[PDB]
RNA sequence: CGGGUAAGUUCCGACCUGCACGAAUGGCGUAAUGAUGGCCAGGCUGUCUCCACCCGAGACUCAGUGAAAUUGAACUCGCUGU
RNA sequence: GGAAGACCAAGGGUUCCUGUCCAACGUUAAUCGGGGCAGGGUGAGUCGACCCCUAAGGCGAGGCCGAAAGGCGUAGUCGAUGGGAAACAGGUUAAUAUUCCUGUACUUGGUGUUACUGCGAAGGGGGGACGGAGAAGGCUAUGUUGGCCGGGCGACGGUUGUCCCGGUUUAAGCGUGUAGGCUGGUUUUCCAGGCAAAUCCGGAAAAUCAAGGCUGAGGCGUGAUGACGAGGCACUACGGUGCUGAAGCAACAAAUGCCCUGCUUCCAGGAAAAGCCUCUAAGCAUCAGGUAACAUCAAAUCGUACCCCAAACCGACACAGGUGGUCAGGUAGAGAAUACCAAGGCGCUUGAGAGAACUCGGGUGAAGGAACUAGGCAAAAUGGUGCCGUAACUUCGGGAGAAGGCACGCUGAUAUGUAGGUGAGGUCCCUCGCGGAUGGAGCUGAAAUCAGUCGAAGAUACCAGCUGGCUGCAACUGUUUAUUAAAAACACAGCACUGUGCAAACACGAAAGUGGACGUAUACGGUGUGACGCCUGCCCGGUGCCGGAAGGUUAAUUGAUGGGGUUAG
RNA sequence: CCGAACCGACUAAUGUUGAAAAAUUAGCGGAUGACUUGUGGCUGGGGGUGAAAGGCCAAUCAAACCGGGAGAUAGCUGGUU
RNA sequence: CUUGAGUCUCGUAGAGGGGGGUAGAAUUCCAGGUGUAGCGGUGAAAUGCGUAGAGAUCUGGAGGAAUACCGGUGGCGAAGG
């Protein structure tokens, strides 16, 4: 649900939370648990190449199955589970032949629901299969791009794709950002929408929300003198130059796609 | 009020000491350097 | 122009003749917050009228130790002129 | 005296102790010294290092990449600031002591017996193993008072008592298993999981019992017929030694330490690997190996002095500076504030006089009370607890400690000490205990009311908000020009535009790669704006971006055609 | 929220051949957090890092330090027995 | 007391309400085929669209909204509907 805290202080007054009563609210299940250590945004040559990024809390990482390919075999759901890695929320699923795995959570998913995939499964929420066998017209998330690689288009919360049509080897797909993308056939995808989408109507309300999620502070170029950036500079407030990057390229509808290698799968642009 | 000098033997062992300076090329011409010059101490190295 | 003062180039409220405001290089408001800028009042006082006395640490004298910047050379006054 | 005491890590390196010397060093003198010279001093199976194990990160056989130098990285191998066995009390030196001595312990390993016996890993599983905040209960450290024991009878009125002073200490280990915390137990059968196997873990189905296990502070017992112990006595080379030794209990208060890696709760969702336990594979078969008891041997090496909020470290100085961790007594107090003290440590390495101006740091001030000044700068002032009471405005939380006001010491009574807390003997019960119930002796003890009483003054010292009215700017808590700027600047939650379909855009990089992200459009980057409320109008001519692609123009490339040089003729 | 430790640095006086090449004293802000701190690690000079002041990168910063090209060049100033 | 008001039994008509699914027509957009100089609009025009191939015509796809005929001074609802 999402609920307003009340203004008792400065900090208070905006943040609006989303709490979630089915979460888990134990440890999670230890065997599928990773150390993931934090970067500051530092590649190996030890340069900041992404800016805003240190600090935050720190956080193990949950081996999710993207592939789900355990096929033929039901598992039931345990529970629900916060993961601090991702936007959407994880499942614990148990199946029948023992083993223990997470997934993400579809919409409608709760515990005591059975999941199933491979070719036979049955078209029902979080169960998975390749796009051979869906429906056209149908909703899905997690889908592959090449068959056996794992789940990666429509994976954040709330998100999904629609297949809009199947000719030959090929489904056509409406992707969350408006793309029309064809991919294989036999890449497999899970029914039903990514869960938790209400998400999006969390308000961080201060400042210091945002530094406990690691993201550092952005200081505008226009702020800056000119040796540190194009928009730097000015007796006062002065501009004056069209937008650009800290590296000079043009930020304001300039188009940086340029992969001749994959344009034949775009059918068309999200605009 | 805190001095530029504080003084650690491990970080100035890692930092300057023998080992350090017999890594690189360039650490192996300062031991060249300092030997033709005759220096009776070569490095940090206590 | 009005208010506040005995008296107000500041302040507050207006007027519009905007040298040269104006709508996310945002416009107009806004409770709370601020070692933030301006203005007024009560209390308070050596801030002041106008300073007095006192207690300590130096300054001063004696003994011991013992610097510094500077320095062309000096037998190194005023005035009016040059 | 929450240090200016005690003790570590770091850093230093003989500064430590003793004798001797006073040139230089010491801001003076120096017989003294962290100074000179000489001698002495650091004792470990248990403390630490080394060691086993890993984090970030480093290096890295082959490998991939790069003019060369080199870059990255796999298997690996390093790397603590983290995980991993075991010792305490007393005594002793001029100087070391959990290291020496006395007493009493414990751990790991090698051997060898004996008894019994499926052992076996580079593999599987378990465990190790983990956040923030908050709330209590049970405790101990520790303190206070009484009792006890020893001593005292007071330089000046009184002091044989409801008087004064001191002491009243004891460990690890071993045994016991309590307040509390967690979890149902046991036995069969079966199985697509745990790269193979598995009796282990996971899963399924039955039967049966309902109490079984795990964990755990403290207490109690033992350790201890010991040790220590106020003092006494005897010697001193008057520094100190030698000898002996009483009581050695209870009640109450009580941590920030322990139970507690617990419990409750929240979202931002909280290392790793080994030691350890367990399972089997290859293999081994009356062998090896395993388990237990007993004996015996081993536990090396290096550090150990001394300073450590400092005269020994970082600051050129015997420099108002800086420096992580541990300990935490009394009275008042909410307190680790503050005042006065304890243990303990110090008076800061020039002194002696004098009592001018002027400077510095403070005290008080007639009448006036901001007239001072750029400006109330500075100063003065306010200041506690309980109760009464409190406006506009507001995002309904605030504003608010608004403002303003009253009470406050001591003595007696209520009540020879109350409400409350604590809780003995006794008594009863028991599935007999570290038990339940009853009962309340003793101990401790607010707050209030009534009456009285002293002073100019009872929050008496130290300590400890000045308040209100109008307005600009920024929503707010944060951040910044180390060393003249803390702000209205930066950031910020929120908002919008825009890029990005994943081998993402983008960034570091001749490259390999790496970050973005073990993320996937409810995501990630860039840009502007800056909570929230009401809103955000017109202009696409210019510059940019996006789309279009018929035409004009146009590169390398191609080399038609024309012209020339040469000369067989 | 009030307030010590701890982290800061708003005002004033002193100091300015300082006790100190940035402090002392009286007041001042934060004080469960975008907090603070120990140990170790990583980023390198047209480069880093920067809640952005051209701040900081060993008392050095509109391009660190050390060595080299190097006796750069100096239509300028000084000096020239 | 049973005549007002209500309960039960059986049936009837209804665009009464809430939720989910689906169908066909049409508009727009996208792609392609044929085809060529106009289309669109008005009182008349112009802006606009079109030789970069529109309009027209055929095929395929995407998507949203509304439900022709039945349909009625017909029905249902407290009203809004
Ligand atoms: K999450
Ligand atoms: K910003
Ligand atoms: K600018
Ligand atoms: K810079
Ligand atoms: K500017
Ligand atoms: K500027
Ligand atoms: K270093
Ligand atoms: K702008
Ligand atoms: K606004
Ligand atoms: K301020
Ligand atoms: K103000
Ligand atoms: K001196
Ligand atoms: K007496
Ligand atoms: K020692
Ligand atoms: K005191
Ligand atoms: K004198
Ligand atoms: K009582
Ligand atoms: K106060
Ligand atoms: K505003
Ligand atoms: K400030
Ligand atoms: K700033
Ligand atoms: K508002
Ligand atoms: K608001
Ligand atoms: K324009
Ligand atoms: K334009
Ligand atoms: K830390
Ligand atoms: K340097
Ligand atoms: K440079
Ligand atoms: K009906
Ligand atoms: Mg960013
Ligand atoms: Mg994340
Ligand atoms: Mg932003
Ligand atoms: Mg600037
Ligand atoms: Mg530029
Ligand atoms: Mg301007
Ligand atoms: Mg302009
Ligand atoms: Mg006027
Ligand atoms: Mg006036
Ligand atoms: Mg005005
Ligand atoms: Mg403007
Ligand atoms: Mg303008
Ligand atoms: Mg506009
Ligand atoms: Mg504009
Ligand atoms: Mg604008
Ligand atoms: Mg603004
Ligand atoms: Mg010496
Ligand atoms: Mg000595
Ligand atoms: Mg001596
Ligand atoms: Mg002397
Ligand atoms: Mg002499
Ligand atoms: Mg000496
Ligand atoms: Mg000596
Ligand atoms: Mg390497
Ligand atoms: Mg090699
Ligand atoms: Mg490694
Ligand atoms: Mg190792
Ligand atoms: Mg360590
Ligand atoms: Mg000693
Ligand atoms: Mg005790
Ligand atoms: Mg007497
Ligand atoms: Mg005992
Ligand atoms: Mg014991
Ligand atoms: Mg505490
Ligand atoms: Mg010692
Ligand atoms: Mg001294
Ligand atoms: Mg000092
Ligand atoms: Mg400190
Ligand atoms: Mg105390
Ligand atoms: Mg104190
Ligand atoms: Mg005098
Ligand atoms: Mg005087
Ligand atoms: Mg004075
Ligand atoms: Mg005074
Ligand atoms: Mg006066
Ligand atoms: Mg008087
Ligand atoms: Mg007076
Ligand atoms: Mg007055
Ligand atoms: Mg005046
Ligand atoms: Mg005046
Ligand atoms: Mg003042
Ligand atoms: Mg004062
Ligand atoms: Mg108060
Ligand atoms: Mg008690
Ligand atoms: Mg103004
Ligand atoms: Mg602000
Ligand atoms: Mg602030
Ligand atoms: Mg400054
Ligand atoms: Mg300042
Ligand atoms: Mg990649
Ligand atoms: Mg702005
Ligand atoms: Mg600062
Ligand atoms: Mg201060
Ligand atoms: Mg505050
Ligand atoms: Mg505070
Ligand atoms: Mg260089
Ligand atoms: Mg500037
Ligand atoms: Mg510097
Ligand atoms: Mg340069
Ligand atoms: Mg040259
Ligand atoms: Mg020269």
């Amino acid at each position: 649900a999402v609920v307003k805290c009340k203004p008792t202080s400065p900090g208070r007054r905006h943040v609006v939370k989303v709490v979630n009563p089915e979460l888990h609210k134990g440890k999670p299940f230890a065997p599928l648990l990773e150390k993931n250590s934090k970067s500051g945004g530092r590649n190996n040559n030890g340069r900041i190449t992404t800016r805003h990024i240190g600090g935050g809390h720190k956080q193990a990482y949950r081996i999710v199955d993207f592939k789900r390919n355990k096929d033929g075999i039901p598992a039931v759901v345990e529970r629900l589970e916060y993961d601090p890695n991702r936007s959407a929320n994880i499942a614990l699923v148990l199946y029948k032949d023992g083993e223990r795995r997470y997934i993400l959570a579809p919409k409608g998913l709760k515990a005591g629901d059975q999941i199933q995939s491979g070719v036979d499964a049955a078209i029902k929420p979080g169960n998975t299969l390749p796009m051979r066998n869906i429906p056209v017209g149908s909703t899905v998330h997690n889908v592959e791009m090449k068959p056996g690689k794992g789940g990666q288009l429509a994976r954040s919360a709330g998100t999904y794709v629609q297949i809009v049509a199947r000719d030959g080897a090929y489904v056509t797909l409406r992707l969350r950002s408006g793309e029309m993308r064809k991919v294989e056939a036999d890449c497999r995808a899970t029914l039903g929408e990514v869960g938790n989408a209400e998400h999006m109507l969390r308000v961080l309300g201060k400042a210091g929300a945002a530094r406990w999620r690691g993201v550092r502070p952005t200081v505008r170029g226009t702020a800056m003198n000119p040796v540190d950036h194009p928009h730097g500079g000015g007796e006062g407030r002065n501009f004056g130059k069209h937008p650009v990057t800290p590296w000079g390229v043009q930020t304001k509808g300039k188009k940086t796609r340029s992969n001749k290698r994959t344009d034949k799968f775009i059918v068309r642009r999200r605009s | 009020m805190k001095r530029t000098f504080q003084p650690s033997v491990l970080k100035r062992n890692r930092s300057h000491g023998f080992r350090a300076r017999m890594a690189t090329k360039n650490g192996r011409q300062v031991l060249a350097r300092r030997r033709a010059k005759g220096r009776a101490r070569l490095t940090v190295s206590k």
